[PDB]
């Protein structure tokens, strides 16, 4: 019953940031902090109240807390929310990254910050609704309604050093990609609903009703193909990945849009929740293609990330490679691989959040992002080079950080299922270390290659240092003690895996 | 069969619009007063709109050999009456700057609304032809209202010649159909049939040519950007909304009530026309710098989507409500967009950075640009979802693929206009305020019925004709 | 060799195709009335022929 | 006793001749003349259709057809007078400033 409020209080908070903007320029940031603190507090309350550690697996469906309201009764469409361990973990991560995004844009005294904050929490409420909703039309509605504030923020509030045409082009490319993939997902959803109506005779858009749908082979393959095309653009999966570095590079220079918008990957949650249980046989047949797409994504993203002269573009390609690892993890049908996938998504979100925040602050210090114009920056700032060294160490899969735990349980489950893809992915981890070292050496080590890197730069303030140290502590605790996270998602992942491997 | 008083009770909007046409005529002849005749036209249109309630309380009846009145005719009559009311509301501040006479505009708008109502109530070939011509002729007058301006005269000449040619084509196809069947009623086309005979097929093809001209369908679509740009902005609003709504309503009535809709060849050529219309109308608006030509190609694409929803009418029973919902959303979005254009063009003399001097109009314009793209939280998405569901249900995969591709292209140019509203550029009268209120309620209705579309579904499904 | 992102250009190919097709189709809107009537006649012939072949 | 096919063929011949005069002629007056030819041809086809079935519906449709013909002829004549007044020639191919 707290889930409708969990979606709503970001929207009410964004409306309050827009409305209380007339009270002063410095007011809506405080309102946004209060409402994201409240959203994170309710997510943690659901974590402490759900009892996720001692929960068994009763089969799909098994929701810890659900909500029903009729929305379009003509089609049997409901505002239908449901939370379990995986959804709760992603909602907590959403609240954390939303708090970090609000804190990261604290130094803006611009004239129209109210609409910036309104679009930010519209994005946050949309992605929270994607995680919570299981009704197909409502899930699709959140999936495409979180898209408009992303476009507006990238186009209007984006990177000030670039022209308006480049920001407009990047935003339009991202919007066209994501909304066309939403449209083909809607085609798959509609065809699934019509197949269920022809089988039974009742208008159901509900996720639990669509599971017991008899489909011939070939139709289910096409529905799975539409779902995978949507979740492949949104992952990203190559070659459907060109929107990601363009949207990251022309994002706002504070860095809040990267954390709130794209750094929570709804596509892998959609694959775990919708692509695998609704289409078990089609996904089992598609597993070689998806796993080889993951291999190509890992190596392609590494080869991009080594060859980028832009640090933000580099981190975007790190995201491409890590989500290629997650894509390999999804299509194995293993308990250990799925749990490693969950750990890898959480750790990648935290590590890329730290990397994006530190890159934004580096750009604020030095007023450039080209990696050929900077060097020897370890002796020029106080805290930023060491923290970026820690996060670049985290992103290459280092023990003591959750990335190693997630990637290694992914590889253990995969090698239990397929060995060759596992060994090629481990060489992809070698490539990941290569690009992380290249970024570190071309960014902070060496001699000064320009004049802006030859002078002493001001240090980071207390707020940004506190949030970066919070991310560091969270990554260390995830790496050294991931057991509460594994026990939180043990029931839902087990239900999904049992549904996937028991129907084939 | 004779005319009963219940028939005139069901004939309330037609009689009211004719009576207010005569009243506006006599008031113009008495004295040239812009405000008085404008108020008379708005009063007559509102009287027809509230007489729709008494028409609904009467019931569905076949009032003439010509007309049939049901929820279908009621819904389309309400749509064209709303379009005419918005056209008058947008036209008055534009007409405040007209140096010539400003009184014939409302007379022509009322006569075109009468033609639209008669098209909505049509159940006969003669009624269909007369309604098409009664839509077209006041549009000839209104498009070339500012004939001193060059472009208005260009659009008037082009529209008049092309629509006379299309009327000749439609009438020849009508004559061939009547030679085949022998009855001009909408239910007796091919009742004597072996449903495929070349004379009836050729006649229906020529009527398809005429109606596809009137619906801006490819390849009879070349007039649409020219006529839309040349005409005055309230005339562009009326031609985008009321003409398309009425002609597509009578097209659906013809293709539902006749047994010729079961023929596979007409469905195949309609699928070809719908595919070509969607792709051509979306591709032609990629590099359009003018808003009127862009909205004309938008009208071509949206009528292609309506064609896709119409093709699957014989298989599924949910196509008609899909067309009703899409036409309501398209009417509201076109009203908002063309109303912002008209308020920016008013008063008549002779959009980059619009938010920095006119923020509410920019908000309405970007909401309607989001709505026309089929983006959620808007009514155009609900219409596109209905069209896609209807196409999926009857297994029209080429058409839904064309819908997805055209929606992506429309996304590109609509969102380009939307961001151009918010870039950096290098009235004071209650009629202009009334136009602003009209476009604001249009945007609010689009947003509310995008979030919560179910009441519109209930109203549309309650508008159920004789199956 | 890969720093130009070849897959991005491979997926940007249909955007170029859409732009080229739109610019080609915009040449038909030359603004001539006799061409519009001729195109209406061409479309009538095309739809009548498609109805006759089926 | 008179075939319907011959009357329909006559009407079709007149219709396509009117369309030929509509397309190939550049002066606006001859386009209006060709439009009159097509509307008379469609009306003629309606009269043959009504005479084959022995009904007055074809004649009523002819009446509606020529009412439309007269109204469109008056409207086009007024528009042509406007074009000749503000351009001083009846070249219809110069009406091309609206393109793209
Ligand atoms: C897995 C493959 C099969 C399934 C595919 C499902 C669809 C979803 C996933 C694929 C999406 C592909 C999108 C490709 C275009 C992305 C946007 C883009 O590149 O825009 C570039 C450009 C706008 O940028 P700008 O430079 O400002 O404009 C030039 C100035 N005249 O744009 C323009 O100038 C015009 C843009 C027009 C709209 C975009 C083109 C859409 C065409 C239909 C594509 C449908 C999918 C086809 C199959 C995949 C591709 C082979
Ligand atoms: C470019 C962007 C847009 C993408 C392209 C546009 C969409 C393309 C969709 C292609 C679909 C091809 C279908 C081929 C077979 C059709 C005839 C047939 O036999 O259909 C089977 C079935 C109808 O027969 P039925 O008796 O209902 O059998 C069901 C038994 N349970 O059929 C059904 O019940 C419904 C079958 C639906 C199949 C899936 C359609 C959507 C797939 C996702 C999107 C396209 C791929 C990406
Ligand atoms: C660089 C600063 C840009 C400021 C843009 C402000 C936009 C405000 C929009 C207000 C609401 C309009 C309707 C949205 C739907
Ligand atoms: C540019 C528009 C592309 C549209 C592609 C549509 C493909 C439809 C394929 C249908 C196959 C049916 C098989 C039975």
């Amino acid at each position: 019953m707290l889930l409708p409020w969990l979606i709503l209080i970001p929207f009410i908070g964004g409306f309050l940031c827009w409305q209380t903007e007339r009270f002063g320029v410095k007011v809506p940031r405080w309102i946004a902090l209060i409402t994201m603190g409240l959203t994170l507090a309710l997510s943690l309350q659901l974590w402490l109240q759900g009892g996720y550690s001692l929960t068994q697996s009763a089969g799909i469906p098994q929701w810890q807390s659900e909500f029903d309201m009729p929305w379009i009764p003509r089609f049997g469409i409901s505002i239908h929310l449901a939370i379990d361990g995986l959804s709760l973990l992603m909602v907590v991560l959403t609240g954390l990254l939303g708090v970090l995004a609000v804190l990261c844009s604290w130094k803006e005294i611009e004239k129209y910050q109210g609409f910036f904050h309104l679009n930010l929490m519209w994005i946050l409420g949309g992605v929270i609704g994607v995680f919570l909703a299981i009704d197909m039309f409502l899930f699709f509605f959140f999936w495409e309604m979180m898209l408009v504030p992303m476009y507006f923020l990238i186009a209007l509030w984006g990177h000030k050093a670039s022209d308006g045409k480049t920001r407009i082009t990047a935003a339009t490319k991202f919007f066209i990609y994501t909304q066309a993939s939403g449209l083909v997902m809607l085609i798959a959803i509609l065809a699934l609903v019509f197949v269920h109506y022809n089988a039974t005779g009742v208008w159901t858009f509900n996720y639990e009703e669509l599971l017991n749908t008899p489909m011939s082979s070939g139709v289910e393959y096409l529905l799975m193909l539409g779902f995978f095309i949507a979740f492949a653009v949104k992952m990203p999966v190559v070659p459907l990945h060109g929107w990601l570095p363009d949207a990251h590079s022309q994002a706002p220079t504070a860095g809040s849009v990267d954390l709130a918008g794209i750094l929570l990957k709804t596509a892998a949650y959609g694959l775990l929740r919708f692509s695998l249980p609704l289409f078990p046989n089609a996904s089992a047949e598609f597993a070689p293609i998806a796993m080889w797409l993951g291999v190509i994504g890992i190596f392609y993203g590494a080869w991009m990330a080594f060859a980028q002269t832009d640090i933000k573009r580099l981190i975007a390609y790190t995201s491409v490679s890590h989500m290629g690892f997650v894509l390999i993890a999804i299509y194995t049908g293993s308990q250990l691989a799925y749990q490693g996938a969950v750990i890898q998504m959480i750790a990648h979100g935290l590590s890329a959040a730290g990397l994006f925040i530190l890159c934004g602050q580096l750009y604020e210090r030095i007023h450039t992002r080209d990696m050929r114009m900077m060097g020897g920056l370890w002796s020029k700032m106080k805290w930023l080079p060491a923290l970026s060294l820690f996060f670049a160490v985290a992103t290459l899969g280092m023990p003591g950080t959750g990335n190693f735990v997630g990637e290694f349980m992914i590889l253990f489950g995969s090698f239990q299922v397929v060995p060759v893809i596992t060994v090629i992915s481990t060489f992809g981890l070698v490539f990941a270390s290569v690009y992380s070292l290249a970024m570190l050496h071309r960014a902070y080590f060496g001699k000064a290659k320009s004049q802006i890197a030859s002078q002493e730069l001001p240090g980071m303030s207390l707020r940004e240092l506190f949030m970066i140290l919070l991310l560091v502590v969270l990554l260390v605790l995830l790496g050294f003690y991931p057991q509460p996270i594994l026990d939180t998602s043990h029931s839902a992942i087990g239900n999904i895996q049992q549904w996937f491997v028991n129907s084939v | 069969m004779t005319i009963t008083p219940q028939n005139l009770i069901a004939l309330l909007p037609l009689l009211i619009v004719g009576l207010t046409v005569v009243v506006v005529m006599l008031s113009i002849a008495w004295r040239r007063n812009h405000f008085l005749n404008a108020t008379l036209s708005v009063i007559g249109l509102n009287a027809a709109l509230v007489s729709l309630w008494f028409v609904g309380q009467a019931g569905a009846m076949d009032v003439t050999p010509l007309m049939r009145v049901d929820g279908f005719a009621m819904l389309y009559t309400g749509l064209v009456l709303l379009a005419s009311l918005a056209t008058c509301t947008f036209a008055y501040p534009w007409l405040e700057g007209y140096n010539d006479n400003k009184d014939e505009f409302y007379l022509l708008v009322l006569i075109a609304a009468l033609g639209g109502i008669l098209l909505a109530n049509a159940n006969h070939l003669a009624s269909l032809f007369l309604g098409i011509e009664l839509i077209s002729l006041p549009l000839f007058g209104l498009v070339g209202y500012a004939f001193r301006q060059k472009r208005s005269l260009e659009a008037s000449i082009k529209y008049t010649i092309l629509s006379a040619a299309a009327s000749s084509f439609l009438l020849f196809g009508m004559a061939l159909v009547y030679a085949q069947s022998g009855d001009l009623s909408f239910v007796a086309l091919g009742k004597n049939l072996m449903l495929n005979e070349p004379l009836l097929l050729a006649g229906f093809g020529l009527m398809i040519v005429g109606l596809g001209f009137k619906l801006s369908l490819v390849p009879f679509h070349l007039w649409t950007p020219d006529v839309y740009q040349g005409a005055p902005a309230p005339v562009s609003t009326f031609l985008a909304t009321a003409s398309k709504i009425a002609i597509f309503g009578v097209v659906m009535r013809l293709f539902l009530y006749a047994p010729v809709g079961d023929s596979e060849a007409i469905r195949v050529v309609l699928a070809i026309i719908a595919f070509a219309s969607i792709i051509f109308g979306n591709l032609m608006a990629l590099s359009q710098t003018n808003i009127k030509r862009l909205l004309g190609y938008s009208s071509i694409s949206h009528l292609g989507y309506l064609l896709v929803a119409l093709i699957a009418l014989q298989t599924g029973e949910m196509s008609m409500e899909a067309v009703g919902v899409y036409l309501a959303g398209y009417l509201f979005s076109s009203l908002g967009a063309f109303g912002v254009v008209s308020l920016m063009s008013s008063p008549y003399r002779g959009y980059r950075g619009l938010f920095w001097h006119r923020p509410i109009l920019a908000a309405v314009m970007t909401v309607m640009m989001l709505s026309l793209a089929g983006i959620p939280m808007t009514l155009g998405f609900i219409g596109k979802f209905y069209v896609l569901a209807v196409g999926v249900q009857a297994h029209l995969w080429w058409l839904v693929g064309a819908v997805v591709v055209g929606s992506a292209i429309g996304l590109y140019y609509y969102l380009r206009v939307a961001v151009s509203l918010y870039l950096h550029a290098p009235p004071s009268n209650w009629q202009y305020s009334a136009g602003g209120i009209v476009v604001l309620i249009s945007a609010l209705l689009v947003l509310v019925l995008g979030v919560w579309p179910q009441p519109l579904i209930s109203i549309v499904r309650l508008a159920m004709p004789l199956m | 060799l890969l720093k130009r992102d070849p897959l991005n250009s491979m997926m940007n190919i249909p955007a170029v195709l859409s732009r080229f097709a739109g610019k080609g189709l915009l040449l038909s809107e030359n603004g001539y009335l006799r061409w519009y009537v001729a195109s209406m006649s061409i479309g009538a012939v095309v739809v009548l022929a498609l109805l006759m072949v089926l | 006793m008179i075939p319907l096919q011959h009357g329909l063929i006559l009407a079709a011949i007149l219709f396509v001749l009117g369309l030929t005069g509509l397309v190939i002629r550049r002066n606006l007056l001859f386009m209006l003349i060709g439009l009159e030819i097509m509307i008379n041809a469609s009306a003629l086809a309606f009269v043959v259709a009504g005479s084959y079935w022995g009904q007055t519906d074809g004649q009523v449709m002819y009446i509606l057809a020529i009412s439309l013909a007269a109204a469109e002829a008056s409207i086009g004549l007024a528009l042509l007078l406007q074009l000749h007044r503000r351009r001083q020639n009846l070249n219809i191919d110069s009406v091309s400033e609206m393109r793209g």
